[PDB]
RNA sequence: AUCGAGAGGA
């Protein structure tokens, strides 16, 4: 049954190999970015859905899916109050700072009010709750190529300031782009081709986990910041990409 | 078996008020989630006995942009409807000035009803559903992305910001499930929404053929 | 597939099939008849003409009704006819050429039913009632299948299955040359007779018929006439 | 997939698959007899006299126009009960496909055998039109034998006439669970009962009482895309391509199989990964005569 | 289209790449003149290599737009990502 | 089987055509050239060429 | 998943012989339309029902020329032979017949 | 040299 079964199968998929072949042997990446027929028709606005070659993402885990909601609060809420945490985790100056700047104090806030809509974002998007997502740069192990690249000590407090964390991880989300343009279609359709990768980047990146868990110093930040960006531009498609051709 | 006619009636009805509610029509939020004990209460609970009538199930509706665009929901006694009672309601249309009406059908329509409402079409704009399609709002399937019906205006705008023709987007047929719940007609665009598993969200435009 | 004992002719089948108020009406396909026969008109054809009689040839166990009640829409479909003189007509109705006169008819259908339908069973005059009882047989092992109380054949299974050696192959090729070359021999013959004067054997004899078909065959492989190598 | 309290009560989910699954006459008939009972006064059947009587020593139907040809049918009572169904029920059922023109008369459940007595009702005009008593077709009992072929296979008692078979399980596995958001903020899955069919009919089971109209679907795309549309059919041929891909746990990037069903979609119709769908675009006809059909396109 | 609003990505694709590696060789090969100093290295391909890395490859990239336009790209207006 | 016949009388090829009215199980065969028609007995098995067969029986019965 | 067959119960309504109905039908009875609870005469144990099933009681009680060649075709047998005789009908039969 | 057939390899 085995000889006859690796006789008979062959013909049927060597078919339908073919088949998927001519019906998809002309669909390109063009330089606009969309995904087009021969007929010049779109197909898809964005290849994929976001832009990316498949060779250059891997899979993560998305940190802010499944926690309960105090699980949620106690991982990523930057406490700013518990003066003795931040002793242990901050260095004085930059304690001092957060002890008292209200300013600073309303950015953490509002961080941390970004990444719970995020998570209620994601709650819609995977319902089923499985975190397991393929995403372009792998953020984890760019941070333990950082954490060694930089020697950083963990039982230390750190001279990176969290007000730096957020407004790095605000300038960097603007340098990823997949769709140009200022007009509001552009800007919506940009939001959404990266979405989810900007809700993983917040998610991984945010002040509380850089301050407790991954303890980077400031040149480590900078450095991964240009990682980040270095490796998403990697990823994009590239135009005269036969991804018909490949995905038959 | 009134049991059952009673809540068929009643789905049918919430189901319409959901899609005028979703065509913009003005919709109140009371008839909007009435409850099967509150159409008992107000047509009545044995329409064997006539009470209701499926005369009394009429619905008018005008639009939240112009009080004076106004549609009709019909839902027909008989259960196959002819050209007499599409004639009826050509005529209560015309003097009340209303352009729009929904004919609701029990087991079908004539071929002779079909073509009396492609051939009034211009000025009166008939449309038919059955009521087995109308027993579930196929918009709140887990399958079926949200639409949004676009403006002349946002069609302009898409097709000069990706320098495209009306007929380089993906098409939808007229005839399709959802573009009827719309109401869309040939020439007009959908927006769709869709969550993406690699983007987070994606949007696809469809121009109805 | 019927086969005489004796490779005179080449296997001839026949079948006997249950169609799918409604019942179950069983028919039969003869060779050279254009249309499936009822069963029963064959039956009568070969002279059985009461019902009864017929049955006892199909039904062995009359204490049996699931069987009787399984015959019964085919002895229904042909009450109509019930003389054999009328079943033969009707028969030789049917592939004879529809000109032909009733005596003619008649023995068409008489010649079918010794000569092409079951010449295994026998080519013989007076071979009737051996024909129905083997024709009974089949609708017994017909009925049997439908009623499920016998196993349907598998046509896998080797003992069902013969294996055509050398001999055979040969002597299957064999046959249809020395058919052609008797064909020959009267060919060439008459056109002698036709004037007139004996003719020489040993120069109608075109001995190349045999001498180069097994040796075409044996050469290529296709077994069978040179002309019909495809 | 079952709303409400139907998704825990095994009673309740059996008494939807009652409602779905098809169930003919035939399904709960255990025999039926056509009798010469010519006099229900003294019925021929002997162990029926004592209901029987009790149907025609009351005026509302006469016997001067009962046919003398009885079918009898007797039904079991497991497949009955399997289905909730009463005698009521199936005489409802006859008399509402066969109107006034049949009659039909059945017995108390007490007995240990459920039996339904049918016959041709004669409401004509006497007239002497004795010409066979009819212009050509039979007699009464060759007709009633087709009446019964007729009511054993194509009267409907319950269910949906394509949905042969229903299965209710629990799903083992998280994909058929029902997830949920507790009030503590965490996904728990529910185990609740799911029915699986043989046979599709999908907007007549959206449309039934307990049925959750959100989840319920079905593996055929063409009635997806007549029920829900081209968009619907989008999500569901990736979701099935994606079920024979992963099966052994294979991995394929989602963007292929996002391509190729854009591919398929993109038209507005389902178009077919054959000469019948590629073949049927505006692709010009030297790119087709590299497909298939080469001489024809040309 | 103007080119003051070039708009596809500022990154050399890897087919650019490629056919502008193999077209300069083939110029190299038929005695165009070199952009570049060598040290002593005679391959057509590795030259044109060279000259890439150098970013003094004297060809322009004509990305023509779905729509029919285009946009005329330097090769060393292009980042070179290999 | 062919359902067009050689006329008895006239012998012209394919002239004569077989009604089968089997609401009065009768069957007329008529040709069209010389409109000589016959009428026979038909059952439910019957078919035009046993009509036919009929006809050119009671033919050959009436050269008798 | 269970099964019984609970049918204790009677219905209870008069006969036209005045005496009480004895008929084990479940819910339905053909003399008597819908069952109801009924007391040792008859009458339903529901002031309202009662009234209802009274009125149903009263909807019950308050409900020349040649041989036309149409006056054939409306006879009983007719009608169900053009049921049964239906061409779509035997089709559906004989594909139920052949599964 | 062509056409056809058969036997083999992965
Ligand atoms: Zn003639
Ligand atoms: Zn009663």
């Amino acid at each position: 049954e085995g000889l006859i079964d690796t006789a008979v199968k062959t013909a049927e998929t060597g078919y339908i190999q073919r088949r998927l072949i001519k019906s998809m042997e002309s669909v390109m990446v063009k330089y606009d970015a969309t995904v087009r027929n021969s007929i010049n028709q779109v197909v898809q606005l964005r290849y994929g859905e976001d832009g990316l070659a498949g060779e250059s993402v891997e899979f993560q885990n998305l940190a802010t899916l499944k926690p309960s909601n105090k699980a949620f609060e106690k991982k990523f809420r930057f406490d700013y109050t518990n003066e003795r945490a931040l002793r242990r985790t901050l260095q004085e100056d930059l304690v001092k700072d957060v002890l008292s700047n209200a300013h600073i104090q309303n950015e953490l806030e509002r961080e941390f009010e970004r990444m719970r809509e995020d998570r209620e974002v994601l709650r819609v998007i995977f319902p089923t709750g499985d975190s397991k997502v393929v995403l372009p740069c792998n953020l984890l192990r760019m941070i333990w190529n950082a954490q060694k690249i930089f020697h950083i000590n963990p039982r230390l407090p750190s001279d990176l300031h969290p007000i730096k964390v957020v407004e790095g991880v605000k300038e960097l989300s603007k340098k990823l782009v997949i769709v140009n343009g200022d007009d509001p279609l552009s800007r919506q359709a940009q939001e959404n081709a990266t979405l989810l990768f900007n809700i993983h980047l917040r998610s991984t990146l945010c002040s509380r986990r850089m301050a407790e868990e991954f303890r980077l110093s400031g040149e480590a930040f900078d450095w991964l910041l240009g990682e980040i960006e270095s490796k998403f531009n990697q990823a994009i498609a590239h135009p005269g990409e036969m991804v018909g051709a490949l995905a038959a | 078996d009134d049991e059952e006619e009673t809540y068929r009636l009643w789905k049918i009805r919430k189901t319409i008020m959901q899609l005028c509610h979703d065509r913009g029509y003005l919709v109140t939020q009371d008839e909007l989630d009435q409850t099967l004990e509150e159409f008992k209460a107000q047509f009545g609970d044995k329409p064997s006995e006539g009470r209701p009538r499926r005369t009394d199930l009429t619905v008018l509706v005008a639009h939240n942009d112009d009080p004076t665009d106004q549609m009709f929901v019909f839902f027909p006694e008989e259960p196959k409807v002819g050209i007499k009672t599409i004639k009826v309601y050509c005529q209560r249309m015309q003097e009340e000035n209303i352009t729009r009406a929904l004919i609701v059908v029990q087991q079908g329509m004539t071929p002779s009803a079909k073509q009396s409402l492609v051939d009034m079409a211009p000025k009166y704009i008939l449309e038919q559903f059955l009521q087995q399609e109308l027993l579930i709002n196929i918009t709140e399937h887990e399958l079926v992305p949200e639409h949004v019906v676009m403006t002349k205006e946002e069609v302009t705008e898409l097709l000069a910001r990706y320098k495209l023709r009306e007929n380089q987007l993906p098409r939808i047929q007229a005839g399709d499930p959802v573009a009827r719940y719309f109401g869309i007609k040939r020439g007009q665009v959908v927006k769709i929404i869709r969550p993406s598993e690699t983007a987070g969200r994606y949007i696809t435009y469809r121009l109805v053929q | 597939r019927s086969c005489l004992e004796n490779s005179s002719r080449p296997t001839s089948t026949i079948w006997v099939s249950m169609l799918a108020a409604i019942g179950q009406r069983i028919v039969a396909t003869l060779p050279y008849i254009k249309q499936e026969v009822p069963i029963i008109i064959v039956f009568r054809a070969l002279g059985f003409v009461s019902d009864r009689d017929i049955l006892e040839h199909i039904i062995y166990d009359f204490e049996d009704p699931e069987m009787m009640e399984m015959v019964k829409p085919s002895l229904d479909e042909a009450f109509v006819i019930q003389e054999q003189n009328v079943a033969l007509n009707f028969i030789g109705s049917r592939g004879a050429k529809p000109g032909v006169t009733k005596e003619k008819r008649i023995k068409y259908a008489k010649e079918v039913l010794q000569k092409e339908m079951l010449p295994h069973v026998g080519v013989s005059d007076f071979c009737e009632t051996k024909k129905a009882y083997f024709l009974g047989y089949m609708v017994h092992r017909l009925l049997l299948a439908a009623l499920g109380r016998r196993e349907l054949d598998d046509r896998d299974h080797y003992g069902n299955k013969r294996l055509d050696l050398a001999g055979p192959l040969l002597a299957f090729l064999f046959r249809g040359m020395f058919k052609n070359l008797l064909k020959e021999v009267r060919i060439y013959a008459q056109k002698f007779i036709d004037r007139g004067k004996d003719f020489n054997l040993e120069l109608a004899i075109k001995t190349r018929i045999i001498s180069d078909g097994l040796k075409y065959s044996l050469a290529t492989g296709n077994w069978g006439d040179q002309k019909k190598a495809h | 997939f079952l709303l409400g309290q139907s998704a825990r009560d095994a009673e309740r989910a059996k008494d939807i698959l009652c409602r779905l699954e098809h169930t003919t006459l035939r399904k709960v008939t255990a025999n039926t007899a056509i009798y010469y009972d010519p006099n229900p006064q003294s019925t021929v059947v002997a162990e029926d006299q004592e209901w029987v009587n009790v149907y025609y020593e009351m005026p509302d139907f006469d016997v001067a126009r009962i046919s003398p040809w009885l079918l009898r049918v007797e039904l079991d009572r497991k497949h009955m009960t399997d289905r909730k169904l009463t005698m009521e029920q199936i005489a409802e059922k006859i008399n509402a496909g066969f109107g006034d023109d049949l009659n039909c008369i059945f017995n108390d459940d007490n007995a240990e055998k459920l039996v339904l007595r049918i016959r041709i009702m004669n409401s004509d005009e006497n007239k002497m039109q004795e010409e066979e008593e009819v212009v050509d077709k039979m007699d009464d009992d060759v007709f009633l034998r087709c009446i019964e072929s007729n009511m054993l296979t194509d009267m409907t008692l319950q269910g949906i006439e394509q949905i042969s078979k229903v299965y209710m399980h629990l799903p083992q596995t998280d994909n058929k669970k029902k997830i949920i958001i507790t009030e503590d903020g965490e996904f728990k899955a529910l185990q609740e009962w799911i029915l699986e069919t043989d046979g599709v009919s999908l907007m007549r089971v959206l449309s039934e009482k307990d049925v959750d109209p959100v989840r319920t679907t079905s593996n055929d795309i063409v009635e997806i895309f007549t029920v829900l549309g081209i968009e619907a059919v989008r999500k569901a041929l990736e979701r099935e391509l994606y079920h024979v891909i992963s099966f052994d746990g294979s991995y394929v990037n989602y963007r292929h199989l996002a391509l190729l069903c854009d591919t398929m979609t993109c038209r507005g119709h389902l178009m077919a990964i054959t000469r019948h769908g590629v073949n049927r675009q505006d692709t010009g006809p030297l790119m087709k005569c590299s497909f298939e059909e080469t001489v024809d396109v040309l | 289209q103007a080119n003051q609003k070039r708009i596809t990505t500022p990154y050399m694709t890897k087919y650019e790449r490629a056919r502008v590696l193999g077209t300069r060789a083939l110029q190299i090969a038929m005695c165009a003149p070199v952009m570049v100093e060598l040290e002593g290295e005679t391959d057509p391909l590795l030259i044109a290599m060279k000259e890439l890395k150098a970013r003094k490859i004297p060809i322009i990239i004509r990305r023509y737009l779905p729509d029919g336009s285009y946009e005329d790209w330097g090769v060393d207006e292009l980042i070179i990502s290999d | 089987l062919e359902t067009q016949f050689t006329c008895p009388f006239c012998n012209h090829e394919k002239s004569c055509d077989v009604k089968m009215d089997r609401a009065r199980n009768t069957g007329v065969i008529s040709c069209t050239v010389c409109l000589e028609e016959f009428q026979t007995p038909i059952t439910y098995l019957s078919e035009p060429v046993d009509v036919y067969s009929d006809w050119i029986d009671a033919c050959e019965a009436a050269n008798q | 998943a269970g099964k019984f067959e609970p049918v204790q119960h009677w219905c209870r309504a008069p006969r036209p012989d005045g005496r009480l109905c004895e008929r084990q039908d479940r819910l339905k009875c053909p003399f008597h339309g819908k069952i109801v609870p009924r007391d040792d005469e008859g009458r339903p144990l529901d002031p309202e029902d009662r009234a209802r099933e009274q009125r149903r009681q009263l909807q019950k009680q308050e409900r020349p020329s040649l041989t036309n060649l149409k006056a054939q075709a409306d006879t009983a047998r007719a009608r169900i032979g053009r049921k049964v005789f239906a061409k779509a009908a035997v089709r559906r039969v004989v594909a139920a017949m052949n599964r």
